[PDB]
């Protein structure tokens, strides 16, 4: 296509390192706690956004194209199983981070009790649910697309699992907050990391699929609208931040804590 | 390992005293070192303290500005300048090094008994 | 303590000492012989390793 | 075989 | 295949059945380091929170919110410990007793915590102070003998810091004084380490209860600490 | 003064001594060349560091004490666990296997020596006698047979006992710094000690009075162990040093250390052969050095944390390794 490398290289930089944040939690052994299951189970799902969408892409150019010829018939039914492998994909993504964000929330304010409430094998069938959950949504969600009620559902889904993502992190950066300003009144002795580190979670939550499901939500509020149509008509580069959004979480969540960037320098060393 | 204290006397109240702790067996530089002392009828009290290269020097606060201490790796020698005594400072005094080099904190250079101590340097003010 | 630690150094400094080249002989000796048999100085097929 | 979906 | 080695893997696995059964335990237990010095009433203090339930080392196993703290006293050891406080690495919290009420031998209490503090094996660890017997520090600055300023020259020259809150009906010299010791331990604290770890300063007497809750929200707060430190949150 | 001169002049003459009969410039010997070192088994199960571990007299049994408060008994061939212990206190520092593999010894921090009957195979393990005595923390324990161990201690002083009676035998009082590490002679009869004044003394179980007492070292002895035959022994000490010390030299003859290395040395042990002398570190790996040459021979990385266990087998086939990361780790040769 004109401009059809948008689809593959960041599907491809998915390779290069969604693959390791799964591996690095295969390969440490202390990369066992819940959190970091959370961690691969969303750079798995992230995997399949990725793939699933550039392949998706890849059929697209081929059979408007005339590199391909194929029945109609049989093109409904790979869309419709291209289609719902992106909605599994990105429903278990949003699921995953919401996890972390939980895992986080309850290791900081039920700091002494946590290993009481949560251990590897309550967060293995953490996973398995919501992989399950998210199987079926991704189904479901397909097999019945052009009806508003699955259009709402997949709107108040990020709705309500963006607000508690801010507010988790919220609480947290609050609560970091009480602590900064008691180690400053030390005789002897900034939340701008806090706020930079609140800020990017936040934002590269937004930067990605902000867009997308605002499409989405003004497909169902105003589609008899300039003003709305002209966001509408960007939905190529929504997919684009989608997409992006797979590139960004590994960054932002297992590229940053340094025993998971001691075991990916030792993967690299192989 | 042995530590060898020089110095040592009776002086009058207001008198001047060098102690010069030699100290053998060892890399002198790596080491920090201590000056503790013991009065008649009471433990031993830490006193003067410096580090591997002279990079910080600590003093306990009935001594602080008065007396002076240094070091002579070069010579492998450690080095307390002593002036302005008191009642107070009949005493001996211990050059203790610490157990482990590369270290900041240093252990039991005030215990009843330590590995490696100077057998002591009497000083007694009139 | 003081003649305790004079009559241990006392029966200490007596003993008979061997020259510091016969010692290293004896230990250049000991790592020769008993070297073949050494399964990390030369490691042993997997055959007859149980740790493989 | 539209990209993504709800177009 | 065979039968015995079917029975070693038997019992192999009722084994490790029972070595996840212990790690649930062991890791939702918290183990203290209790330090101190002859002076320091750590008995006192261990047998004031006792009631929350030629030997080298005594353990008193107490419950603050079903959270299982074992604090891990030292009786009957030579009085040198550059060794054996290596065993306490992965402790929560080193609680620390001292006898701030005597100005003499304060000054080795000082070079304890200073020791404590700068030794690796330690420098994750954080240590709790408990400044103990404050009445005693009370009762020996009211009646105006053994002056500070004798054994430490910078008291005169030292100030009741802003963040201060003494308690009401309570003098102005002996506050200025508790501060400035506490002051002292907190200016050894604050500079070493980064953000590594951090000391609890408290002020207790011997007859002090709610003692326990202390520990308590201390290690509460040296968890959250390292916690929002690792999410890179602080 | 007079016994402070005595001792003086009699020092002055050991070291004339010492230093006239001191007679290394020698390519004979061949290098080791890089040892070659790869886990082949890493023993999981172990809740915390693991701070003692001592192999089996069967080279495939071995019994491993963690802080968790835990005595382990793996099978290092299939990695099933045989036993698991529960000890009395989780301040274990050290741990034995009796040579006919009847009982372990543990103790540690609590100042006593527990002993425990491996087979009885009518309920499980007990605690068949508590041995106390010591007034300062054990930090080596060791079986002379099923009825005698030698035990080091942190109030300076070792011990041989008699486990049938419950009650001292010998007392070795000749070290003025805490003990940390002793190891039985082949020929079982002396054992020689490490304390944190940086000396280490022979000691005869039968009489019970120092033969000879060795120096050299800056900072206190973290570990010992015997050279195979019962001529020689080695001391790793927390300045970053490992010393051999040969019994008829009564002197020095190899030290080990690295302007790279900083940090002290945790556990000292001797292949089959004596030509390997396995190392722990602080700084979190093991290294095998070369005994002969004095040179670098390998390294043993893997371990998270810092490297407290360090065991060859009777037959020489493994090498275990315990560390602070909480697990075991055996190793071979390819
Ligand atoms: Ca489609």
């Amino acid at each position: 296509g004109i401009a059809v490398e948008v689809f593959l290289t960041l599907g491809v930089i998915s390779l290069l390192e969604n693959i390791l944040v799964i591996g690095a939690i295969v390969k440490n052994k202390n990369l066992h706690s819940p959190m970091y299951f959370f961690v691969c189970s969303l750079a798995v799902a992230d995997m399949l956004v990725s793939m699933s969408s550039a392949w998706e892409t890849i059929t697209i150019y081929l059979l408007n194209n005339k590199h391909l010829v194929i029945a109609d018939a049989f093109v409904r039914h790979i869309d419709n199983v291209f289609d719902s492998m992106i909605c599994i994909s990105v429903v278990a993504s949003m699921c995953s981070l919401l996890a972390i964000a939980v895992d986080r929330y309850v290791t900081i304010f039920y700091a002494l009790r946590y290993h009481h409430i949560m251990t590897a094998r309550r967060s293995g069938a953490i996973i398995a649910g919501i992989w399950a959950f998210c199987t079926g949504c991704g189904i479901v969600f397909i097999l019945y697309s052009e009806s508003t009620y699955v259009i709402l559902c997949l709107i108040s889904m990020f709705f309500a699992m963006l607000f508690l993502l801010v507010s988790l992190y919220i609480h947290m950066f609050l609560l970091a907050r009480t602590h900064v300003k008691r180690i400053a009144a030390l005789p002897g002795a900034t939340s701008m990391q806090g706020a930079v580190t609140v800020t990017m979670l936040l934002g590269v939550f937004t930067v990605c699929w902000a867009p997308f499901f605002l499409h989405l939500t003004l497909m169902l509020s105003c589609p008899q609208n300039l003003y709305c149509s002209r966001f509408m008509s960007h939905f190529n580069m929504y997919l684009i931040l989608i997409m992006c959004n797979s590139v960004m979480d590994p960054l932002i969540y297992a590229f940053r804590s340094q025993e998971m960037r001691k075991t990916f320098k030792e993967i690299i060393c192989c | 390992v042995q530590l060898q204290e020089s110095g040592g006397g009776l002086v009058q109240p207001g008198g001047s005293l060098r102690l010069s702790c030699a100290a053998s067996g060892f890399t002198f530089s790596n080491y920090k070192m201590n000056w503790v002392r013991q009065a008649p009828g009471k433990g031993l009290e830490w006193v003067s303290d410096i580090s591997q290269s002279g990079a910080s020097i600590s003093y306990t606060g009935s001594v602080k500005g008065r007396f002076t201490i240094s070091r002579d790796n070069a010579k492998n020698t450690l080095y307390l300048q002593m002036n302005s005594l008191k009642p107070e400072d009949t005493a001996v005094y211990y050059c203790a090094r610490c157990p482990a080099p590369f270290t900041r904190d240093c252990f039991d250079v005030t215990s009843t008994t330590y590995a490696y101590r100077g057998q002591g340097t009497q000083v007694t003010v009139s | 303590q003081a003649r305790k630690l004079v009559e241990q150094l006392k029966m200490e400094a007596n003993i008979d000492r061997i020259k510091v080249s016969k010692a290293a002989a004896d230990l250049m000796a000991y790592c020769e012989a008993h070297a073949k048999e050494d399964p990390l100085l030369t490691p042993v097929p997997a055959s007859e390793n149980p740790f493989r | 075989l539209d990209p993504x979906r709800w177009k | 295949l065979s039968a015995e080695d079917k029975a070693a893997v038997e019992r192999s696995k009722m084994i490790e059945k029972q070595l996840q059964k212990d790690k649930q335990v062991y890791r939702a237990t918290h183990r203290l380091l209790l330090l101190g010095a002859d002076n320091s009433g750590k008995s006192t203090i261990v047998k004031q929170m006792r009631i929350y339930h030629t030997s080298g080392i005594f353990e008193t196993k107490f419950q603050v919110d079903k959270v299982n703290f074992h604090m891990f006293d030292v009786g009957a050891q030579r009085d040198e410990r550059r060794k054996w406080i290596q065993c306490f690495n992965d402790v929560t919290a080193i609680i620390f007793v001292v006898d701030s009420s005597d100005y003499n031998r304060l000054q080795e209490a000082l070079n304890d915590f200073k020791s404590i503090w700068n030794n690796r094996w330690l420098r994750t660890i954080s240590v709790i102070l408990f400044l103990n017997k404050q009445d005693l520090l009370a009762e020996k600055v009211l009646a105006g003998k053994s002056k500070i300023e004798d054994y430490f020259p910078e008291f005169a020259r030292y100030t009741t810091p802003e963040d201060a809150t003494p308690e009401p009906g309570e003098d102005p010299r002996v506050t200025r004084a508790k501060y400035f010791i506490r002051d002292e331990f907190l200016r050894i604290s604050t500079a070493s380490g980064d953000g590594r770890h951090y000391c609890y300063p408290h002020f207790t007497c011997s007859v002090d209860t709610e003692n326990a809750r202390r520990i308590f929200n201390d290690c509460r707060d040296i968890i959250q600490r390292m916690h929002l430190r690792q999410y890179e949150l602080l | 003064d007079q016994l402070r001169q005595e001792a003086e002049q009699l020092k002055n003459q050991i070291r004339d001594a010492r230093k006239a009969c001191a007679d290394q410039i020698t390519n004979n010997i061949d290098p080791v060349g890089r040892i070659q070192m790869r886990t082949r088994r890493t023993l999981r199960g172990h809740l915390a560091k693991i701070y003692a571990m001592h192999w089996g007299t069967d080279s495939r049994l071995l019994v491993s004490a963690s802080q968790d408060g835990k005595l382990i008994i793996w099978d290092s061939y299939t990695t099933n666990k045989v036993h698991a212990i529960p000890l009395r206190s989780s301040w274990v520092m050290t741990c034995a296997y009796a040579p006919s593999g009847n009982y372990v010894a543990c103790g540690g921090l609590d100042n006593i020596c527990s002993i425990y009957n491996l087979k009885t195979r009518e309920g499980n393990v007990r605690v068949s006698r508590e041995l106390a005595g010591h007034t300062g923390y054990l930090s080596c324990c060791r079986f002379l047979d099923d009825n005698q161990i030698v035990t080091s201690s942190g109030d300076t002083t070792c011990a041989l006992w008699d486990i049938e009676t419950g009650q001292q035998t010998t007392t070795f009082t000749g070290h003025t710094g805490d003990v940390m590490s002793l190891s039985l002679a082949p020929d079982t009869r002396l054992f020689v000690s490490g304390a944190c004044d940086a000396s280490a003394k022979l000691w005869d179980v039968r009489e019970g009075m120092c033969r000879q007492t060795f120096t050299g070292h800056e900072s206190d002895i973290n570990a010992i162990c015997f050279f195979p035959n019962g001529n020689a022994f080695a001391t790793g000490s927390d300045d970053a040093t490992c010393r051999l010390f040969d019994l008829r030299a009564d002197q020095e003859l190899m030290t080990y250390s690295h302007d790279n290395i900083i940090c002290g040395i945790t556990s000292v042990s001797f292949s089959k052969s004596g030509r390997l002398l396995l190392a722990g570190y602080d700084d979190f790996n093991c290294n095998v050095w070369d005994a002969l040459k004095a040179d670098r021979a390998g390294v043993l990385a893997g371990h998270d944390n810092r490297v407290s266990c360090l065991g060859v087998t009777d037959d020489g086939m493994a090498v275990a390794t315990g560390s602070w990361d909480s697990f075991l780790k055996i190793w071979n040769g390819s």
